[PDB]
Formats: structure tokens, C-alpha cells, sequence
RNA sequence: CGACUCUUAGCGGUGGAUCACUCGGCUCGUGCGUCGAUGAAGAACGCAGCUAGCUGCGAGAAUUAAUGUGAAUUGCAGGACACAUUGAUCAUCGACACUUCGAACGCACUUGCGGCCCCGGGUUCCUCCCGGGGCUACGCCUGUCUGAGCGUCGCU
RNA sequence: CCCCGGAGCCCCGCGGACGCUACGCCGCGACGAGUAGGAGGGCCGCUGCGGUGAGCCUUGAAGCCUAGGGCGCGGGCCCGGGUGGAGCCGCCGCAGGUGCAGAUCUUGGUGGUAGUAGCAAAUAUUCAAACGAGAACUUUGAAGGCCGAAGUGGAGAAGGGUU
RNA sequence: CGAAAGACUAAUCGAACCAUCUAGUAGCUGGUUCCCUCCGAAGUUUCCCUCAGGAUAGCUGGCGCUCUCGCACACGCAGUUU
RNA sequence: ACCCACCCGACCCGUCUUGAAACACGGACCAAGGAGUCUAACACGUGCGCGAGUCGGGGGCUCGCACGAAAGCCGCCGUGGCGCAAUGAAGGUGAAGGCCGGCGCGCUCGCCGGCCGAGGUGGGAUCCCGAGGCCUCUCCAGUCCGCCGAGGGCGCACCACCGGCCCGUCUCGCCCGCCGCGCCGGGGAGGUGGAGCACGAGCGCACGUGUUAGGACCCGAAAGAUGGUGAACUAUGCCUGGGC
RNA sequence: CGCGACCUCAGAUCAGACGUGGCGACCCGCUGAAUUUAAGCAUAUUAGUCAGCGGAGGAGAAGAAACUAACCAGGAUUCCCUCAGUAACGGCGAGUGAACAGGGAAGAGCCCAGCGCCGAAUCCCCGCCCCGCGGCGGGGCGCGGGACAUGUGGCGUACGGAAGACCCGCUCCCCGGCGCCGCUCGUGGGGGGCCCAAGUCCUUCUGAUCGAGGCCCAGCCCGUGGACGGUGUGAGGCCGGUAGCGGCCCCCGGCGCGCCGGGCCCGGGUCUUCCCGGAGUCGGGUUGCUUGGGAAUGCAGCCCAAAGCGGGUGGUAAACUCCAUCUAAGGCUAAAUACCGGCACGAGACCGAUAGUCAACAAGUACCGUAAGGGAAAGUUGAAAAGAACUUUGAAGAGAGAGUUCAAGAGGGCGUGAAACCGUUAAGAGGUAAACGGGUGGGGUCCGCGCAGUCCGCCCGGAGGAUUCAACCCGGCGGCGGGUCCGGCCGUGUCGGCGGCCCGGCGGAUCUUUCCCGCGCGGGGGACCGUCCCCCGACCGGCGACCGGCCGCCGCCGGGCGCAUUUCCA
């Protein structure tokens, strides 16, 4: 149960806090999770996805074992585009499909200062819990 | 509902000669709404018949003896195995019905232990059965934060929460009592006598002092004892073919004299 | 109209009593507020009775109560005269003192000292500092207890 | 058989019931309990690269600064930025700013007429002229200055 | 002059239904109009809640439609097929904004009336051409007509507010 | 307001219009939602500023209780008659 | 159950009405909506708990309430309500009688010892006792078991009647009492008014029906009241223009 | 005829301050109806209610007795329960209607004028310096102004107070700063930020799964987390969260210690001598409203108009008289209490687009009205726009093919798509308008058959074929039932232990203060009674309350038995 009395678990409070999210917190909503080969290097389950994040689509019908580059992070639509993830449209153009982020698995990271400092700290918190609960 | 609903507007009926039909109509105006159709409970926009209020009598008081009544009721139906399994609990291979278990249980911290606790005395198989219940409701609660249900568990009275309450709490279908402050709507939910409980030694030492014996107060509720039978062989069956009246009867004349 | 037996009855909705109807919805969370609020009250005052100040033993009056005895206002001046604390400090050290109170009767005023005596008797006044002057009790009966008095202060009993 | 009419069923229309959804209501509760001449509420008129409405803001006008955040915003454009840098975008909001009416204040409501001090062009204080700036409501209190009275006295 | 773990049974007292949800099951008689009105029973029906069905459901829920198959005195119900595309029901209790043909009822929709009434105030139109997919109606030219300077002309006021 | 018609006062005048008191009151019209089953009326009484309504008797239903004995072994009651 | 045929039957519903197929009203058709509710108070019935009691409010103690604004507990458990006592306008008064023996003159009156203790008549479900049968494969003896049972009893509830007691009231009477002897206080007999007593039945909770007060089954006036908006139409006055 | 004091008055765009409007759920002061009820109506009622005006605050108002009472007396205000639908009012009709006591929530008490003493000992504003400065303050210094004796400040106010003499005991309280230490209850106060568990494992459905079985180890992992939401269906483990006395960072509060700057020489009792109270107010008369308040509950106007052992109250007018009880005509005060407005949250046996707010949407919008005001309708393609390229007919709208989609039998007002009503297709009928009830017939539509439906099941007789038995013993297991209650555990009624009784506790208006402790009372012992527990023996219900042996019976497994048996099959 939740039992923090300020915390709402009220379909229309979370949906409407979630649709009417503003971009900065829909960053988090967006996260995806790291391969299992991340997950046992950085010490981190998941992570808020970026412009140039290399991923697969887990799920769908793109579903496949392809490592393709991230295109762009479309916050309103709560969607990304991935690089060969597209569709022919009637008269020949691509057309980028929008993947739910979350149904993706970022297998290489785009590393700068600032998600280099993020990743430092969430793995420091998880290993706080460990000794906590040890 | 709200008091102003219904009576926001301001209509008047065209009085009888306009045709129509003396209702009270929608004053004026170049809208569809106007020369309507206000107040009545009839009428779209309108006025519920007899607008429910905030002071309708919703809380209801019961007489305490009574309340213990039912409680005494319910404690002494979580013995009997046929009112158990009645009442759904697959109690089939669990070793003694009034289930009462070493004080170590206080001790808990994690679910881990609650459970492995709960596979031993071969009572996982009504968590089991939870499990299986959990499903989608019917209807309207759905769009009202009931959307989920499912199965109630086994009861488990405990006399202090030394960290039991926290390892027993995941676990879905599981309740935590007090023994020093049970609830009838837990020990008997749906109004329905039965449901397997997990007993504490420390808690059912204490159901006597709280309750008390039949020739003892409760010494703890001031003053109250059990409710007394009304009649104390139940068995029926043993008192009919009992000698000393079956002695005393006619006998039975069993013929059919048909037409 | 009324029809063959009954109380001829007179109800009191004439006015418009809905406008005025007063729920009960709040009574839990009302109970609750002045639950906390009294125990914040409490750790505030905090070796001192929870109760509030110490009060008289006090005769109901008329015919009816007559016979039994509450807790009154305050004690009065002549049973802080005679029991000798004097009437600004009584307040300081947790007696209810009202001036407005008569007395008529000694049997009633010597019981009203006795509790004083008895009060200050039981008492444990802290020093102003932790440096220790005169009045102020043992660091033994301190240490012992800085704890507080639950339920009303030394409680009458018909 | 013929047309037409009636009945039933199939399929198609018309129409939007039903069912299923719900970023809305309705009710009960909790905490706090804050507007204004330092110009409120309310109104007006403005402001977007393409924007009418809703919203958001005020000639610094879909916002400036700051702090937090850490790559977008995205209908299309265009762009920026080096996202190893005060740094996109959101959030917060303590600095800055805040057109005109409005208690509404120079007097009027035409958006009309003014007065008085200072500044720039205009002069070379020559007042004009133009532009800018600051004052110019009523009531009232404490003081201040100037006064009034065959009001009550004193000295001359 | 004996025992039913065996008389063999139309009566069996040694143990007892195929039957016994004892709110069950069974037997005999009698009777059955009904407004207003009253009472009982509804495994009749609607929506939500506590229980409960190791219920049902993308291998197709609700709803909808059906010259398909049935049940019930009836309220109603169950199955088949179609359509649909995400939830829904049985039982035991509790709760109610719970069942419509009518209210010159309310809101929305649709007919017959009906291709009917009607498109009749103020004399008037015709020929050719152009454009154009297309001309009784536009435009140009030609003719014939009217308003007849108290104008169907030429300019304002108010009002409109971009006409 | 009226050279007077009760005329006119924004299609409204023998008392304008708007909002509220207001869901004003109504012994009077109208309507009042599923099935089966069982029982089943009254339009007469007295009183009433009562006569298109109430009250009160009456007539109806429901709940019962107390007894009775077809369990070879009955008292009481009647829209009769003697 | 779809269509068609034929014989017989068969006027359109709703409604008010003595009477409706009516030349009585409402109704073109379909969908959705749509009217005996809730609160309070009373009464009776029923169900449950406890019972001369019962009671829960209000308050408090136990939790951040996930479920809890629940649940539990309280010398508050009873301040208090209702109930356990009436009757009188009130001052007030306030439900026991009998018997026996003795002492006062047994005076159907006054005082002292013992015994019983809510009176009696009729009817009363039911219990109880029970003469006597009625047999047993024989003549008698004879405990056991029934079945019935004439006859006789205790008699619940309830009813009818008669007694009795309490309060009010009247009438008539004769005695008692003492810190205060008094315009003091107390009793008796016989009527008569009382929503009385005569070995208690209430309290709380729940459902039902009925009756009310509330918008009170739903719809409906003509009116009434408070506070505001309009003389752009029109009525009349005035100012300033125009026209014949 | 001047100059100077003061008094009363003006004027300043004089210096510096304040007030004005809004909101209005709650609150305070006025004002104040009528529908309505009374079955009519006028008093009454509706109601001191709606509308009207005024003024506030986070609450307001009230409040420290000119009180209750009549007691063995209580002791400010507010709130709840009760008093109580009571006392009372009332065309004594309809109807209306309090208070004290009692129990709670809370709890807090104070200050002037006066009377007096004190060199006005007081206040405001200037100006210079040091600190402090986003709630203009401290300290110092100025012959720098003014207020003030027509009275400022200290002491002091009815609970008495002052001044005096000696009885006693001793001396911390406040603020302006500047630091510093412990982050100080939802279990680290408040605010902000950023963080923290475990499967997309197998197979298999599916357009997509989130669905269904599965996952040896005791049960895939995690589980202080299986709230909720999101993500192409239904997700504890995909993502955000959720749990946690979990983490880190900011900021702010609140309280603890140190230093400085100031202020501050601040008691009590005892005896004496003095001191003491709010006027056009009380009170009366009155008229009008108001109240349950009745020969006047409260408020008013007008007239009269006080006193000081007085005055007020003491619920029936007055006189006499005793008692009781307060101390009016000046003021401040937190708390429990209220809250349909606001900001910010949480929840629901509520509504689910004719509902729920007028308003799920560009709604107080469009639109109407001169104006006051009135006031709607209107949600849904799909998982994704993949929103139909291209070919062709047409001036075009419209089509026909093609394509996308799981689907366009989802095509931009597009989920589902009822009925009325219409078009057509098929079938059937047709001069008494149609339609209907009952009864048959004919035709259709489908549905069940049968390409014999002769339907099964027991038992038996015969005829074929095939496995191991049953019957019996033997060994093992399990179950039932039984009495000898045999032996022991188990418990009901009784009796014995007075044995638990102090190693058995509660209760008691039983007793005792021979006791103890604390102040005749409280607490605890100590007797006593009632109630609940040990020891063994005896009798009895030997009770479903159990064990152990023995018996009898049953069943299963395995041993035995090979075939006139016991099965299977046709
Ligand atoms: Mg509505
Ligand atoms: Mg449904
Ligand atoms: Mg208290
Ligand atoms: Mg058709
Ligand atoms: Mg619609
Ligand atoms: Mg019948
Ligand atoms: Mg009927
Ligand atoms: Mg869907
Ligand atoms: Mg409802
Ligand atoms: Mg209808
Ligand atoms: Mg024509
Ligand atoms: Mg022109
Ligand atoms: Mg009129
Ligand atoms: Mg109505
Ligand atoms: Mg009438
Ligand atoms: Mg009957
Ligand atoms: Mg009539
Ligand atoms: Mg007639
Ligand atoms: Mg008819
Ligand atoms: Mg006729
Ligand atoms: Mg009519
Ligand atoms: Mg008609
Ligand atoms: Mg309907
Ligand atoms: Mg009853
Ligand atoms: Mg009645
Ligand atoms: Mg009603
Ligand atoms: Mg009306
Ligand atoms: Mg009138
Ligand atoms: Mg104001
Ligand atoms: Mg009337
Ligand atoms: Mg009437
Ligand atoms: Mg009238
Ligand atoms: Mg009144
Ligand atoms: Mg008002
Ligand atoms: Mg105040
Ligand atoms: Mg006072
Ligand atoms: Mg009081
Ligand atoms: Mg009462
Ligand atoms: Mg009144
Ligand atoms: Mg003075
Ligand atoms: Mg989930
Ligand atoms: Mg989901
Ligand atoms: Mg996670
Ligand atoms: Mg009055
Ligand atoms: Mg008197
Ligand atoms: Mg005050
Ligand atoms: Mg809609
Ligand atoms: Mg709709
Ligand atoms: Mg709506
Ligand atoms: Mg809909
Ligand atoms: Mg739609
Ligand atoms: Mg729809
Ligand atoms: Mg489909
Ligand atoms: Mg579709
Ligand atoms: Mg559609
Ligand atoms: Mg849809
Ligand atoms: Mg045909």
C-alpha cells in the first residue's frame, strides 16, 4: 500500500498529473532501461533517455535485436524516434514510428559531464540501501 | 448533490393558453435554451426528485454486549473446520483448526520469513487461492478507485507488534488483528461466521481475559462474561434416538392412504 | 388531520431549519485535533501535570448536588492566608486560586488548606538556574522524576 | 407476375439511443488563512516569424534576470548553441519590470484644457516653440510657517 | 417350544428411505369474479458496496440485431448464429436518485400531410455577340420601356462598422 | 404623464420590466413506472363558515392471541323455523 | 415463432364519472429522461441484546487512519435520559392486609406480644392423584409395563365480579401525640374524582405500517413582498434648430 | 498705536504620517418584509428570517460578576451533552420557548480615572557620532524645538491600597546586538531539489500481450515496496512511483550555550496611621419595538431626575421590615468555537456527457435584451496518421480501381451504431380501413433426423476368445467398533482433606485504627465473608474427551494359491 497521506492513487489525479506533465518531469517519465550489461557495470537499473542513445525496441512489431541510434525525444507525444524504426508512407517518404521509451533497452549511453555525475549518483544511493539493508 | 442544482435559473411558467403545457419555461433569450423545461424532476436541466442530502442518517449505532455477541460468534466459528472450508478457506491441510503458533512471529521483519512461516503450517494454499481471485471489478468502482479484488485471507491475531505487522503486509490477503482489539467486521467479513485465523500463544492466552470463561468475568471488559445457551445439546440426532424418548412415542403411523 | 389516537404533537419546523442544519461529520477529525493538540500542550509543559493546575475541592450547590463534591475554580484567599503561600506565586507554582470565592463554613476551609499542604507537600519545584538556591528540591528528587502527573492533579473523590 | 398498398426478413440509408470509456463535476474532510494610494479587484487596448479563439504576458509585452534542472522546443520554418558550457527546455521565483481606465488623484472625460520647478533641441534665460522629466485628489492627525478677531490681558 | 449378522420378509419393537435443502418431502378434503384498498411470495428486473464462486473474458466482455432452439402462468430467462472489440456475471448479505404509454409531461429525432400550399403589389421585355464546362438571369452593343427633378438622380445627418 | 380613452410609460398597463423572497399556497385539473397469489369495500353516521373537504362511527385488510375437538368419548353462537 | 387463408369472436386506450366506443378531455411516431423521497416526532407490530434496570451520547484513553474519519476500551458506565409511584391548582401527602393471644369495656374504636404474609368467587390450557377395568396358551398367586380412565385436587395467563390500599374531595364522628399545648400535628367510619398500587417490564438497537411538521408524490395559479432597470416607443413641459 | 502674551479660529503643492475601494463562507452593528400557517382573517405565525445599509478579523463577538443561588452553597467568557419541547408566552388557537444547577472541551487573567505621594521625575520631533539597518531601533551627545500643570510618567484599583516601625530571609529578571553548539516527532520541525528492490527468463496464445502453463534447490526473483498511473489488451519485478528512524544537497524556522551593549538595588509576613470609586448616569414615568419573561426580559425616544452604612439584584404590583448577594454609569485579554468565499491537499457504498456544477470542449463563451439581466448547444478515427501515392470518369462535388490498417462492415462530427422513418432485394397476400383473440389448414424459414432409431442397462443360458484372481491361509500396514473401564490420561455432580487459603487472586457500605506508611481521612497490610485452585480416596453420568493393550470385523499392499476358479472382451 502507499501510506503517505499527501500521495494521491487516484486515476483521475495521476492521469491528469501525467498528461498535463511538464517537460522537465516528463524526462523522468520517459526513462528506459540499461542492458544487463550496463546494469552490472554502472550499478543502475534504468536511465531517462536522450537524443543520441544507441537502443533496441524490445517490444512491438520492431521488436528486434538491431542497435539502433536514437533520432529525437518527442516529450509531448511521450515517444522517441530510433534510427531504422520507420514506415513508408503512401507516396514513398519515411515517416520516423514513434517507440514508447520504455519499451526500448539502451545498450551504449551518450556520456557527458552531467549524465556521468547522474549515473555517480544512483548508484551511490543503491549501494547506501544495500549496506542499510545488510 | 449540490443545493443550488437545479435552481440556478430563473424560469417562470407560461400560465395555460399558449398551447404548451405549464411547466415552468426558460425566461427570454435567443438560445435553445429558452422557453424550456426549469425545475421540474422531470425536465432536462431540472431538478432531481427529493435532491439527496448531506444529513441523511448514515451512521448507525449497535448496543455493545451485542457487538461482543457477534464477536464471541465469529471467534467461536474459526474453530470449527466445516465453517471454515464453507466459508471458501482451503483448510485442508492445516494441523489444527484453532491455529496457534510459537511467539518467535513477533519477531519477524520481512515478508520472507511471514511466508515461509505461512508454507510450513501449510496455510499458503488460501494465499494461494488470493492470488487466483485477484481480478478485475464489475463496473462503475472501477472509474472510482476499486478497481482491483479480490479474495480475504487468514486472519492473524497477534498480541504486539514486536515487527510482525510489517512482515506479514505484502502478502496479499493477510489481516492483522490485535487480540486486546478485534473487529467483528474483519473476523466475520460479509456478515459471513467463519474465516481461518492464525493465533499468536501470547494473543490466545489472552482471549479469556478479555472475554472470559463461563465462570469467570471477563477481568479486562469490566463487567461482562460469555453470552449463555439457550440450549446445550445441539446435536439433535443424539437427543431423538436417545432412549428415554423414543420410549415415550406413538408409533409412527407411516402407510400412505392414497385417494 | 388527524386520525383516531396519538400524541397531539408539536414539531419545530416552521422556520427554515435546513438553512441551518449543523452535521457531525467533523467530530472524528475534531477529536483527533484536540488529541494532538492537548499532547503538544503537554511536551511543551514539560515535567508539569498535564492536567493544568492544581484545584479546590468544592460542595455543589442546591438541594439536588448537594451531597456530592466536584473540583472548583480556584482556592481562595483565606485558604492561601492560612495555608501561607502567598497568592501572586500560587499561580507560579501551579495552583488555581480564584478571589471571588466566599467561605462560609471552616469545615469546608481546613479541607481546602490540608489539599494545599498536601500539594506542597508532593511538590518538586525546579531551581531558576542549574546553579541550586534556596526553595528549589534535591537534584535526587529531579533526576528521580522529571516526570509529569497524568490525569487531574491529586483527583477528588466523593 | 403487372402498378400501388400491407406484412415479414436480408442489405443499405436516416438518426444518435445503448454499452464501454472520463485530464469534469458533486459531497465529506485536513492544513493554512494572504487584497489595496508602494495604486486592489474589475475593465480596456496591446504584444507571436507565420496566431483568429482560449490561455500567458505589458512597449523589456507567448516574457527579462536569478536559482534548480540538464537537451530540447517542435504544426512548419528558421535558427541558435560547441548540451567538457551559467547551459537548450521546463520548473521555481528572492532581482528587475509592469501601457490606459478603475478607490483613481491637476481639472475634465472630448481623450479636451491646463498650472508650477528642472533638463535637451530651441535659446545662447528671449521668451516663445518643440520634446523629456518631477510635482499639482479629498479628508484627517502630529508638528511647521503665514496670519485673523470692538475674544482675554500686559507693557507702552 | 433355541439365535434375524440371518424370520426371509405385508411387519419386523436388532438397524434403518430411492425420500430427510425438516424454510424439506408426502397424503387427504374443500374451494378460485374483483375497482378503491390491503397483505404475501417473486431462482422477476436495474445500478453500487462486503463476502463468495481456484467464476467467465482478445481461442472475443458489454451492448446491438436475429422467419434459429427452448424454459417459465408471468415478471422474465437460457442457449445457437451474426455484429462488436474490453470488460463482465452466478450465489449469500447490505444499499438505493431501481422498472413508464399517457402528465396540452421534458430534451433530441422522424413521418403522414406533400413534391402540396406556395415563390401574383408597384405596365417590359427582345435580338446579336463575349466570356465561359455550362447562360432565361453576367458583361458589351443594338432596340423597346419605366423613374420623370415632391426622382428609381446627385449629396449628408443619425444608425451601421469595413459594408 | 394624460384636450381624460383607464389613455400612454420600449410589440407588456384597471399598476412596466429584471432578480430575489420562491420549489410562494391550492379543500381544485392532470399524471403517478414489473409479475403471480389471497382477502376485498364505500357513497350511510353524528360534528364542522360543513354542502367539489375534513372529523367520527360504519363497512376492509394485516398481525395475532385464548380456547374448542375426529385422536368412539363437544360447548357455545345464528338476517331461520317450532 | 414469419407469412397467407378461412369459420367464430372482437368498438381505443388512459382517465374523471351513477354511466365512456362516445358527438367527454389527453394521445402523429420513436428514443432517452420522468413522480410517495429524506430528516425529525410519535404510535402500534415484529427481530435481536440485556433486564429492575437499560442506554450511549457527549467526552476521553489507544495511531502516521492504507483499509479508520472505522475498530476497541472507559470508578467517565453513568452527569444525564427513559424506566422503577402516584395524586393534587397548590401547600403537600404517597400505595397492607390478614390472622392469633393479651391489655384498654373487643366499643365492628384505642394500645401491647406471637404467626402468616399480597385477599376472595366463577371460569381457566395445563400438571398432579387416581377407583376401576383390558388382556397374558390353562387354575390361582403375583411384582413389572402400558393403554384408557370414572372420580377428585393444585390451578398459569387471561377475563368478569366482590373485597382491600394510596392521592384529591365531601359527609359524620370519636380518640391520640409533644421541647415548643396551638387557629399545632396525627389518626377513624362512610361515600365519591384520579391517566394509581394489588411480587416489576423496561431500556437500547434494527426493520415495517400509519399520522404529522418540513419543497414533502410530481407538475400548475390569479396574487403578495424586497431591491434594482428603463421616457431609443409613447405622454406632457422646457431649450435649440428645420418645414408648410 | 504700537509691541508682546495667551484663547479661538483660518490658509499652505509647508515636513512627515494615516483613511478612501475590494472580497464577503464564517463575524459585529443597524434595518426589516411578504408569500406562508391558522383549513377565512386582522393579534399571532412566517421572523429579528429574505432583500437593504454599515464595519471586521483569521477568526469575529464575548469575557474577569452591580452573576448565580437560597445550598453543608457555587464563582469570567465561549463550545458540547443535558436541562427541555420543560418554566413561561399565545385570538391560552395555530403555534412559540429560555435559564440555573449537573457533566464535559478549554482554562488566564488584567489595566486606568479617581484618592494620594514623588523639583513633570513623562512624551514627541529636530541635529551630530558609534553600532544595527528588506518588520526604523539601540547607545551617547547638543541652552536645538515643541507637547504638558485645563495634569504626562512611577507607585496603586476593591482579590483592598498607601505610608510607617521593628519579625524574617536573601539578592536574577529583562531586552539591542554579535557569535557558536546540538537540524529539534511520525516517528529529521517547515519549504525546495535530486536519488535509492525484483524476469521483458522459458514455452505458447496475440496485429500487439500485460494473457496461460512453466521455472529441480522448498518452491524464478524482490517484497518495510502486491497503492496508483503510464507503457500497442489484464503488469509487485518495462518506466514513474510505492515502502523505509532511507540517503545527499540547499534554504528557513524554532529552541540550547558564549561574549558584548544597555537597563535593573526590583521581597514577604506582623502591629499602627491614613486612603478609597466613574451623572443628564442610575432610578421613575412613558410611548414604540423586542423577549418565554407574565402589573414592563432587553433596547429606545420624550419628560422627570438621584444617593452614599449608598446603589443594583433577589422572575406578581405596593408599604413595612429583617437577611442574602454583587459593586453599575471607563478599558485590555489567548484558548476550546464558526467557516457553501480564498490558497493548497486528501478521500468517497455519489454522478458518468439529456447525468454530474450553467459549464468534462476556445463557457458565463456564442446568442438575446436599450438596460437590470437572461444564457445554451457541444466529449470518443486508430496502437500508430500508417489520414488513402498512383491510374481513370467528370467543370467540379462525386465516384471506379489501387493502397494503409487486425479492421475503413474505423475514412477526419470517423468506437459501438437501437427505434421512429426511408430505399431497395426476397417471399407472401390484397373490393368491406387496418390491427387483434380462439381454432385449424397451406406455404415458407431454419432446427433435429434416419441413408433401420430399432434405444440402452442388469442378471442369466449357450457359443467364442483373453489376463490373474478372487474363496484361503501367511506377513505387513491402516481403519472401525467393543466391552474387561483391564491399565493409564480425561472431565461432570457429590463427599473427604481446610488441603491452594499467606506458596489463589479479585469483590465487599463485613470487621480491626492491637498493625505499618502518609497526612479524623488516604494508601497498604491483617482478620472475615462471597467467589475462583491443589491432593488423594470413594460413588456416579464412563459423557465423541483421549491413549495403551486385547478381542472381533473391515479395507489396502505384498506373500503365498495356476485354474471346473476369479476376471476382460466380443
Ligand atoms: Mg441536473
Ligand atoms: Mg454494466
Ligand atoms: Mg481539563
Ligand atoms: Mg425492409
Ligand atoms: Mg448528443
Ligand atoms: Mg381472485
Ligand atoms: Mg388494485
Ligand atoms: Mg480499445
Ligand atoms: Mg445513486
Ligand atoms: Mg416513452
Ligand atoms: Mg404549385
Ligand atoms: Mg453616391
Ligand atoms: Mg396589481
Ligand atoms: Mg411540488
Ligand atoms: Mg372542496
Ligand atoms: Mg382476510
Ligand atoms: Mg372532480
Ligand atoms: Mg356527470
Ligand atoms: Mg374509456
Ligand atoms: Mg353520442
Ligand atoms: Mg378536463
Ligand atoms: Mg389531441
Ligand atoms: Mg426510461
Ligand atoms: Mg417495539
Ligand atoms: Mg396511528
Ligand atoms: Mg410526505
Ligand atoms: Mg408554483
Ligand atoms: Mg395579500
Ligand atoms: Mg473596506
Ligand atoms: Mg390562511
Ligand atoms: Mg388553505
Ligand atoms: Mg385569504
Ligand atoms: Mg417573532
Ligand atoms: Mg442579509
Ligand atoms: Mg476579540
Ligand atoms: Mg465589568
Ligand atoms: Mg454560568
Ligand atoms: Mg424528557
Ligand atoms: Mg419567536
Ligand atoms: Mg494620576
Ligand atoms: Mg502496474
Ligand atoms: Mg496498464
Ligand atoms: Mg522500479
Ligand atoms: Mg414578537
Ligand atoms: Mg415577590
Ligand atoms: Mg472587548
Ligand atoms: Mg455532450
Ligand atoms: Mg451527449
Ligand atoms: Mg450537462
Ligand atoms: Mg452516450
Ligand atoms: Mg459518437
Ligand atoms: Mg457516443
Ligand atoms: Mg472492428
Ligand atoms: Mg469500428
Ligand atoms: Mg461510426
Ligand atoms: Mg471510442
Ligand atoms: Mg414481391
Amino acid at each position: 500500500m502507499k501510506f503517505n497521506p499527501f500521495v494521491t492513487s487516484d486515476r483521475s489525479k495521476n492521469r491528469k498529473r501525467h498528461f498535463n506533465a511538464p517537460s522537465h518531469i516528463r524526462r523522468k517519465i520517459m526513462s528506459s532501461p540499461l542492458s544487463k550489461e550496463l546494469r552490472q557495470k554502472y550499478n543502475v537499473r534504468s536511465m531517462p533517455i536522450r537524443k543520441d542513445d544507441e537502443v533496441q525496441v524490445v517490444r512491438g512489431h520492431y521488436k528486434g535485436q538491431q542497435i539502433g541510434k536514437v533520432v529525437q525525444v518527442y516529450r509531448k507525444k511521450y515517444v522517441i524516434y530510433i534510427e531504422r524504426v520507420q514506415r513508408e508512407k503512401a507516396n514513398g517518404t519515411t515517416v520516423h514510428v514513434g517507440i514508447h521509451p520504455s519499451k526500448v533497452v539502451i545498450t551504449r549511453l551518450k556520456l557527458d559531464k552531467d549524465r556521468k555525475k547522474i549515473l555517480e549518483r544512483k548508484a551511490k544511493s543503491r549501494q547506501v540501501g544495500k549496506e542499510k539493508g545488510k | 448533490v449540490s443545493e443550488l442544482a437545479g435552481h440556478q435559473t430563473s424560469a417562470e411558467s407560461w400560465g395555460t393558453g399558449r398551447a404548451v403545457a405549464r411547466i415552468p419555461r426558460v425566461r427570454g433569450g435567443g438560445t435553445h435554451r429558452s422557453g424550456q423545461g426549469a425545475f421540474g424532476n422531470m425536465c432536462r436541466g431540472g431538478r432531481m426528485f427529493a435532491p439527496t442530502k448531506t444529513w441523511r442518517r448514515w451512521h448507525r449505532r449497535v448496543n455493545t454486549t451485542q457487538k461482543r455477541y457477534a464477536i464471541c460468534s465469529a471467534l467461536a466459528a474459526s474453530a470449527l473446520p466445516a465453517l471454515v472450508m464453507s466459508k471458501g478457506h482451503r483448510i485442508e491441510e492445516v494441523p489444527e483448526l484453532p491455529l496457534v503458533v510459537e511467539d518467535k512471529v513477533e519477531g519477524y521483519k520481512k515478508t520472507k520469513e511471514a511466508v515461509l512461516l505461512l508454507k510450513k503450517l501449510k496455510a499458503w494454499n488460501d494465499i494461494k487461492k488470493v492470488y487466483a481471485s485477484q481480478r478485475m471489478r464489475a463496473g462503475k468502482g472501477k472509474m472510482r478507485n476499486r478497481r482491483r479484488i479480490q479474495r480475504r485471507g487468514p486472519c492473524v491475531i497477534y498480541n504486539e507488534d514486536n515487527g510482525i505487522v510489517k512482515a506479514f503486509r505484502n502478502i496479499p490477503g493477510i489481516t492483522l488483528l490485535n487480540v486486546t482489539k478485534l473487529n467483528i467486521l474483519k473476523l466475520a467479513p460479509g456478515g459471513h461466521v467463519g474465516r481461518f485465523c492464525i493465533w499468536t500463544e501470547s494473543a490466545f492466552r489472552k482471549l479469556d481475559d478479555l472475554y472470559g470463561t463461563w465462570r469467570k468475568a471477563a477481568s479486562l471488559k469490566s463487567n461482562y462474561n460469555l453470552p449463555m445457551h439457550k440450549m446445550l445439546n445441539t446435536d439433535l440426532s443424539r437427543i431423538l434416538k436417545s432412549p428415554e424418548i423414543q420410549r415415550a412415542l406413538r408409533a409412527p403411523r407411516k402407510k400412505i392412504h392414497r385417494r | 388531520a388527524p386520525s383516531r389516537n396519538g400524541m397531539i404533537l408539536k414539531p419545530h419546523f416552521h422556520k427554515d431549519w435546513q438553512r441551518r442544519v449543523a452535521t457531525w461529520f467533523n467530530q472524528p477529525a475534531r477529536k483527533i485535533r484536540r488529541r494532538k493538540a492537548r499532547q503538544a500542550r503537554a511536551r511543551r509543559i514539560a515535567p508539569r501535570p498535564a492536567s493544568g493546575p492544581l484545584r479546590p475541592i468544592v460542595r455543589c450547590p442546591t438541594v439536588r448536588y448537594h451531597t456530592k463534591v466536584r473540583a472548583g475554580r480556584g482556592f481562595s484567599l483565606e485558604e492561601l492566608r492560612v495555608a501561607g503561600i502567598h497568592k501572586k506565586v500560587a499561580r507560579t507554582i501551579g495552583i488555581s486560586v480564584d478571589p471571588r470565592r466566599r467561605n462560609k463554613s471552616t469545615e469546608s476551609l481546613q479541607a481546602n488548606v490540608q489539599r494545599l499542604k498536601e500539594y506542597r507537600s508532593k511538590l518538586v519545584l525546579f531551581p531558576r538556574k542549574p546553579s541550586a538556591p534556596k526553595k528549589g528540591d534535591s537534584s535526587a528528587e529531579e533526576l528521580k522524576l522529571a516526570t509529569q502527573l497524568t490525569g487531574p492533579v491529586m483527583p477528588i473523590r466523593n
